[PDB]
């Protein structure tokens, strides 16, 4: 149970 | 700013990542270079190197880098939490050593603590004990 980053997508 | 991919994360957030020392070390020599760089949902890349247990990278951090900020937070997460909620001690001490009891005190969005992911009262004592003392 390791804990991961949540992340954002996004190309600007 | 630098490129960056989709998730936003920088050469220095892969670095991080991937446990690439030597390139984390050419990229902490930059000019201008900003450690405290965030990806689209506002992760470090020491947050990085902590949620990873890279260790070797939170040490190269923490000795080229002076004005890290250890206080840096995603949902309340800070380096600390991320690496005792994943079991990183080692990296839990160094960032004591360098940054003092402030990291103890900083409760994340669901109210914990990083030590409460310590459940071990020794390894809880050797990480107090190794915290620098201003």
């Amino acid at each position: 149970g390791a804990k991961r980053h949540r992340k954002v997508l996004r190309d600007n | 700013s630098m490129k960056t991919n989709l998730k936003g994360e920088t050469a220095l957030h892969r670095a991080c990542i991937n446990n690439q020392v030597e390139k984390l070390i050419l990229l902490l020599s930059l000019p201008g270079i900003d450690i405290n760089v965030k990806d689209n949902a506002g992760w470090t890349p020491l947050h990085e190197a902590c949620n990873y247990g890279n260790t070797v990278c939170v040490q190269e951090i923490l000795q080229r880098c002076p004005e890290v900020d250890l206080l840096t937070q995603v949902d309340g997460v800070t380096p600390l939490h991320d690496a005792l909620s994943n079991g990183h001690v080692e990296i839990g001490k160094l960032l004591l050593q360098h940054g003092g009891p402030v990291l103890l005190q900083q409760r994340n969005a669901k109210g914990e603590l990083p030590l409460d992911y310590v459940v071990s009262p020794q390894i809880k004592e050797e990480l107090f004990a190794i915290t620098k003392i201003e």
